[PDB]
DNA sequence: CACACACTCTCCAATTCTCTAA
DNA sequence: TTAGAGAATTGGAGAGTGTGTTTTTTTTTTTTTTTTT
């Protein structure tokens, strides 16, 4: 009856992802934390007996800010949300989008079902995002290999550089040249979903819409260099350095030198032979899309 | 030889099987409405059973142009009347 | 005979925003009225100030960004900051207008015909300055501005403003043929006799040229927070605007915030494209990556950082 | 032939040069022989353009800049030195000159049409020549701030002075010169763009529609400097005189004048119903509700992040949809994978005239100054007041005589000034209540009723659309004026009796043919109905049977066609378009006649977060009618499940059937 | 060289327009 | 008045033509100027 939603290639329904996570993200108590590592003696009744999560987002409604932490052991703490640690850590790009979303419902709801007196546009304005960060062994950048692709992955390194930001567009904004009627046009993987015909039935012209670049929207992205840091190297050769992208709110938030903790999706793709063709290298160009850093 | 010839709505296409008889016994099933939802998600839900059987049957086209198709074949083919009519005609015999 | 296609300017839709920051910024450029030089008075300084251009003939009018913030609960200051590059347009024909009222003299360049006048809107005086590190692209086409120290200055070159050609196929003119990042040829001829859409030459005297001019400027030897390497921007200046900064200097700039598109992937005529992941999926692009850089386009420029005969000296002080 | 070409330039540009000169002793000094010149320049144009068909020497007069350099300049000194001499109260030489000057005006402004009579040299420069004529209308209107105007009005008090009855035809004459040259400086309107279409498209479209000369703004061609320069050269005290006096020569050059500068003015602006910024405050509120519903459908995350989401379907089989917004929606991921279809059905789309009422855009609005605005109303306020009632009255029995002639310009200048005049003092009269309606009462007369009925019959009979819709736009402001004087209160039942059986038949047939046509003629005739339907309602042959004549298909048809441009319509047509579906649910219980999906397709793509804004007025309604819609599609469903495919398809007409299909028994 | 992209040319059939009889 | 047969125009398949592409760039010698040797 209901179409189910599944996240492609997996048998993972997200419905199940998302009503499960939202009963974490409220009565997680930080008690089964000191639970699941005991030091059971530790349980303070003042911070463990606290809805953790609660007070982070109340703290978060009232300071005006987007991005929630996620220790990512937290879900193998609390008994219903085991099966999502291993979900998180192999559909990386999926379960984050979910948990970005369920933190927006969820920030609505703490107002809107607790009728509590907040300006509600405030909220529905934001783009809320989960940084989820602790989340398995730290591995050797060198000990990477391709059964990794498309996992969050946990490195250690030494910043050799930035580069100044980049713009990365997220939506298009196009324009009739006939008819000076507009449009908002939604970038997706990189391509520009183009419209063959003016919007305006009462106009319709083929080709005629045009983009202004101008008044398209735009992302922040960064690309930092990363070294390999100096204890894992094998003592034979130089280190090693891996390129990752850096998005949003994370843009500059390390300078040059930095030693530095990364979280982020480990990531691939071909490359073009020749700027004029689609003939693409056979061997990919590898990157992390990180989601957080320490 | 030839260009191949395009892939057009016929009654050959609309009366086969998973088809209007596909709508006939499942939309009854898959369909409901109450007062107890909002309009536009009532519309939503009778919108969604015919987008998903209109992209089955002819995934050529959009959903707007499926019924711009689906107006000027009920107004010619007479098979497709003869068809109609005998729906009705089995509600009126009852 | 012809088949031919008429095609109706009329039915072009509005701005009904952009129409009504035209009117509100008509309204504030008359009427602003206050004055405390000298005494509490009324003066109606930007009408004051397009009856001083009506004499020297100069092309520009600089506007205190803070006169624009108290006017009208300052929703015309919020939306020129926050859409700029969105408003200009209005905002120039908005003061075409009033300029039109006060000063006709001043609404060509001013015997053979004198051309039409380009009108350099100068905002200053915001309520808060960024560095170079705090640009993000999220202020595209916003009113900024910037504090840097020029490490470069360009030669001061003419940019073909509005374009004009004619047809070498049937020898009729398009004119008016604004200029994006690209040059830009008419893709169809005006006479419904001549099924051309290439082969154009530019007619050089009808054709106009702003002048323009690329300074380089820096993140300050002082602010730089650790020691790091110097962040760098680009920024444009035009009109009167050229040559107002110097290398080693220290300036602080204000205008919009801009992306420039990598032109050699948009299909500039007679060039090669060049060879990070762009944009791709449109016409002029076809299988090609767009790529962006960000620049700063300055409309006001301010520096932080011998005339001797009595004559001028003793005109030149209050 | 380009031999015959070079040579005219050369024998204009020589003429040209022998005009006169600025004499630099700076004062224009007229040349020795001027009238001569002024006379063959006349001669030129008459002899190659009237004889040959060419617009050569009409070219070629703009390039060596005869009116902005010459031409003007006369006149505007011979009017300073008659102005000098009436303030002091061979000047019959300088006359002739002054007339001359104002004859070669009129035939460098003179409008361009292009038809299939048209010469080949003449279609080729027409484009160009539009943008001449532009020139010409800055330079008139801006040349010493319109003291070429004062000139010509000058000319005008000349024969005004001599009597109504002692006057000679010669200067009956004069008198519309100078009339015609006012409605050309008005009518000066930039061109169409064309393009050749023999050759397809390239991979983009028209580039720039700009059909301006180098050194012309649009504001510097608008309404605002007419007014303007007409105010300044007490141009409307003229006017207003002039259309007092008419105690049959003049009167359609002075209708004209008045459709010319009446035409693209909706009246709504001149009533309005730290305000500008209240006014763009209000605006930007709603942008932002927009932007926030387009920040709603957007990204979380940038352009690559790549989740990739599976949507089972029965039959137990998978889709695909990219993109972070998909995973979590539902309904969004359904509209994208409808968005991605590579597939357009191709849909299918539709004379010399100037761009009107009939043509421009519903949501076009010209914007007049503060000042501009007040002279504007108080002019055409004494104008309604003093003059509107004797000039229809006399231009009504001009065109009653000789209906046959009216090529389709005369009958549109006609059409449109009666119904803009009685629309805008029927508005004047709601709000002010010292404004009085039956100044316009010659309006409601039997002989103009009579006029206005039959050039709309005959235009539909013809099938000539630009005629009958300007018809339509005319019968629906007659309509509203009868409604109005019927509320205030017999010669409202004399035209209401006189429209009983076949002018309801022929408004009857307007709507059917309506979804053939633009969205100006499709908003006109459900205006029209609209209106009538709530006078037959009022006076109630039979209201059940003549609404019966309107509850069919194609109607409903139009309609929808109509709401489909819904984001672009105003909350008034909205609110007319509602009606009328509230009168087929409820007072003829139809319904069935709306079912069909077209309508529910609709419904959605307005009542969603992505349509109608929420703190409409027009929304609370829409809202209401489809849960009452609802309802009783629900309870048709549940009694007769064929209606699933019923609804698919248009209606039967086999007779059992399609009876028991409309009503459910 | 040869193999993709950019761009124009040409033919064919698909759809809508228009007229006639049921 | 509906509905069905015959005439005209547009869309786009697909055939055809034409253009650009590899690509590097440190290294090693020779010189002429500043200054730190
Ligand atoms: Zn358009
Ligand atoms: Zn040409």
């Amino acid at each position: 009856s209901e179409p189910l939603r599944i996240i492609w290639g997996t048998n993972v329904s997200i419905q199940e992802c998302t009503t499960n996570f939202r009963n974490f993200l409220m009565s997680f108590k930080y008690k089964f934390r000191k639970i699941l590592d005991e030091r059971e003696e530790f349980i303070n009744n003042t911070t463990d007996e606290e809805l953790y999560y609660i007070k982070q987002l109340n703290e978060m409604r009232e300071l005006g800010t987007s991005n929630l932490n996620l220790d990512a052991r937290n879900l193998l703490a609390y008994k219903q949300t085991e099966d999502l640690y291993h979900q998180l850590l192999n559909y990386p790009q999926e379960v984050i989008s979910i948990m970005d979303q369920t933190i927006k419902d969820c920030m609505v709801s703490l107002i809107v079902d607790n009728n509590l007196d907040y300006d509600l546009d405030e909220i529905e304005t934001k783009f809320y995002k989960v940084r989820p960060y602790n989340v398995g062994s730290c591995k050797g950048m060198r000990e990477l290999n391709p059964n990794d692709i498309d996992k969050l992955i946990n490195l250690k390194g030494l910043v050799l550089r930035s580069t100044p930001v980049i713009p990365d567009m997220k939506v298009a904004f196009f324009k009739c040249n006939v008819c000076d009627h507009t449009m908002a046009v939604e970038i997706d993987r990189g391509v520009i979903q183009e419209p063959a015909r003016c919007e305006r039935i009462d106009c319709n012209e083929p080709n005629s819409m045009s983009l202004i670049h101008n008044r398209c929207s735009f992302a922040d992205k960064q690309v930092i260099k990363l070294q390999e840091t100096p204890d894992f190297v094998p003592d034979g050769q130089t280190p090693h350095s891996i390129s990752l992208c850096v998005y949003d709110e994370l843009v500059d938030s390390c300078r040059a030198g930095d030693r530095i903790e990364v979280t982020g999706t480990f990531r691939s793709i071909p490359i073009r032979a020749n700027s004029r063709q689609r003939v693409l290298k056979s061997l990919y160009k590898t990157y992390v899309d990180v989601v957080h850093v320490k | 030889r030839k260009r191949r010839p395009q892939v057009k709505l016929t009654a050959e296409k609309l009366l086969s099987d998973k088809g209007l008889p596909y709508v006939l016994k499942n939309a009854h099933k898959r369909i409901r409405i109450s007062s107890k939802k909002n309009s536009y998600d009532n519309l939503s839900n009778i919108i969604q059973f015919y987008q998903l059987w209109a992209h089955e049957l002819f995934p050529k086209a959009k959903f707007k142009d499926f019924m711009k198709i689906c107006q000027t074949v009920g107004k010619t083919d007479p098979v497709l009347r003869e068809y109609r009519v005998s729906l009705f005609r089995d509600e009126m015999g009852m | 005979s012809f088949k031919s296609r008429a095609l109706n300017h009329v039915k072009k839709v509005d701005d009904v925003t952009g129409e009504k920051v035209r009117e509100a910024f008509e309204q504030f450029l008359e009427d602003f009225s206050v004055q405390s030089t000298d005494t509490g008075e009324v003066e109606k300084v930007y009408r004051a100030q397009i009856e001083f251009m009506k004499i020297y003939d100069l092309n520009t009018i600089y506007i205190d960004y803070q006169h624009l913030s108290m006017r009208e609960n300052g929703a015309l200051a919020m939306a020129i900051s926050e859409q700029y590059y969105r408003f200009l347009p209005f905002l120039q024909k908005g003061l075409r207008r009033v300029v039109r009222k006060y000063a006709p003299e001043l609404l060509n360049t001013s015997s053979p015909e004198q051309t039409e006048r380009v009108f350099q809107i100068s905002f200053f005086n915001l309520p808060t300055v960024h560095r170079i590190r705090d640009i993000r692209s999220e202020k595209i086409g916003s009113l900024l501005s910037i504090s840097g120290t020029v490490t470069r200055t360009s030669e001061v070159r003419p940019e073909l403003y509005k374009a004009s050609f004619t047809c070498d196929m049937c020898r009729a003119i398009v004119d008016n043929v604004e200029q994006s990042f690209k040059y830009t040829e008419p893709t169809f001829c005006p006479n419904p006799s001549c099924e051309n859409r290439a082969f154009w030459t530019l007619n050089v005297t009808r054709s106009r040229f702003l002048d323009w001019q690329k300074v380089r400027i820096q993140e300050n030897a002082n602010e730089i927070p650790t020691g790091s390497m110097p962040r760098t921007l680009d920024v444009i200046l035009r009109g009167d605007s050229v040559e107002r900064a110097k290398p080693g200097d220290r300036c602080k700039f204000t205008g919009v915030e801009i992306v420039v598109p990598d032109v050699t992937q948009l299909g500039l005529p007679g060039v090669k494209p060049s060879s990070n992941s762009g944009v791709t999926g449109l016409r002029s692009l076809g299988v090609r990556d767009l790529t962006y850089k960000i620049s700063f386009l300055a409309c006001h420029v301010i520096s932080i950082g011998n005339e001797r005969d009595q004559e001028v000296f003793l005109n030149s002080l209050s | 032939a380009d031999f015959s070409l070079t040579v005219l330039r050369a024998r204009i540009a020589l003429l040209a040069t022998a005009i006169g000169g600025p004499d630099y002793t700076p004062p224009y000094k007229l040349g020795d022989d001027c009238l001569a010149c002024l006379k063959d320049l006349k001669r030129w144009f008459k002899l190659v353009d009237d004889q040959q068909k060419r617009w050569d020497v009409a070219m070629a007069v703009a390039e060596y800049r005869i009116l902005t350099d010459d031409l003007l300049p006369i006149l505007i000194d011979w009017e300073n030195k008659c102005s000098l001499a009436a303030k002091l109260a061979n000047k019959a030489y300088y006359d002739k000159i002054a007339l001359n000057c104002l004859q070669l005006l009129v035939l460098m402004t003179w409008p361009l049409i292009v038809t299939e009579q048209s010469s080949s040299n003449q279609i080729t420069l027409y484009g160009e020549l539009k943008k001449h004529q532009l020139v010409y209308k800055k330079t008139i209107l801006s040349m010493e701030s319109g003291k070429v105007l004062r000139a010509a009005i000058r000319l005008a008090l000349d024969v005004i002075k001599i009597d109504r009855l002692s006057r000679t035809p010669r200067d009956n004459m004069v008198l519309k010169l100078v009339l015609n040259f006012f409605r050309n400086v008005i009518a000066i309107e930039p061109g169409e763009f064309t393009i050749n279409t023999k050759k397809s498209m390239p991979k983009k479209g028209i580039t720039s529609i700009d059909t301006l000369p180098p050194n012309v703004s649009m504001d510097d061609i608008s309404l605002n400097t007419v007014i303007s320069s007409f105010h300044k050269n007490k141009v409307f005290g003229f006017l207003l005189t002039l259309t007092s006096s008419l105690s049959d020569f003049i009167n359609i050059p002075l209708l004209e004048i008045m459709f010319y500068f009446t035409k693209d003015v909706n009246q709504e602006l001149l009533f309005p119903r730290t305000s500008a910024g209240f006014e763009l405050s209000k605006l930007l509120q709603k942008e932002h509700q927009m932007r926030k519903n387009v920040i709603k459908h957007t990204s979380a995350r940038h352009s690559r992040f790549g989740g990739l989401l599976s949507i089972q379907t029965p039959d137990k089989t998978r889709l695909t949809v990219s993109g972070s917004q998909a995973l979590v929606d539902e309904k969004i991921a359904l509209q994208k994978l409808d968005d991605s279809k590579k597939w357009n059905k191709r849909i299918i789309k539709k004379e010399g005239l100037p761009n009107s009422l009939l043509n421009s855009q519903t949501g076009k609005a010209i914007f007049f100054t503060e000042s501009n605005g007040k002279h504007f109303k108080e002019f055409i306020n004494n104008f309604i007041d003093s003059g509107f009632n004797i000039l229809l009255h006399s231009v009504t029995n001009y065109f009653t005589t000789e209906q046959d002639r009216m090529v389709t310009l005369e009958q549109v200048e006609y059409l449109l000034f009666f119904a803009w005049f009685v629309k805008y003092q029927l508005l004047r009269s709601k709000i002010d209540n010292s404004a009085d309606i039956k100044q316009v009462s010659e309006a409601l007369k039997e002989v103009t009723f009579i006029l206005v009925s039959s050039l709309l019959r005959s235009a539909y009979d013809l099938k000539n659309w630009t005629v009958t819709h300007a018809g339509m736009i005319a019968f629906n402001e007659l309509l509203n004026l009868v409604s109005r004087t019927k509320a205030a209160q017999d010669i409202e039942f004399i035209v209401s009796r006189l429209f009983s059986d076949e002018r309801i038949q022929l408004l009857s047939n307007l709507p059917k043919i309506g979804s053939k046509y633009s969205l100006q003629f499709m908003k006109s005739c459900i205006e029209l109905t609209h209106s009538v339907l709530k006078v037959l309602e009022q006076y109630s042959v039979n209201f059940q049977k003549v609404q019966a004549n309107y509850m069919t298909e194609p109607v409903i048809e139009t309609y929808i066609n109509f709401l489909e441009r819904f984001r672009e319509l105003e909350d008034d047509s909205i609110k007319k378009v509602f009606s009328f579906f509230h009168r087929v649910f409820v007072q003829a219980k139809e319904q069935a006649l709306l079912f069909r999906f077209d309508l529910i397709i609709l419904l959605r793509e307005m009542l969603s977060p992505d349509g109608l804004d929420r703190m409409s007025r027009s929304r609370k309604y829409v809202s209401q009618f489809s849960d009452y819609f609802l309802a009783r599609l629900k309870k048709r469903l549940k009694k007769s499940p064929a209606w699933f495919v019923g609804l698919l398809f248009p209606p039967l007409h086999n007779s059992e059937v399609g009876f028991y299909q409309r009503y459910g028994e």
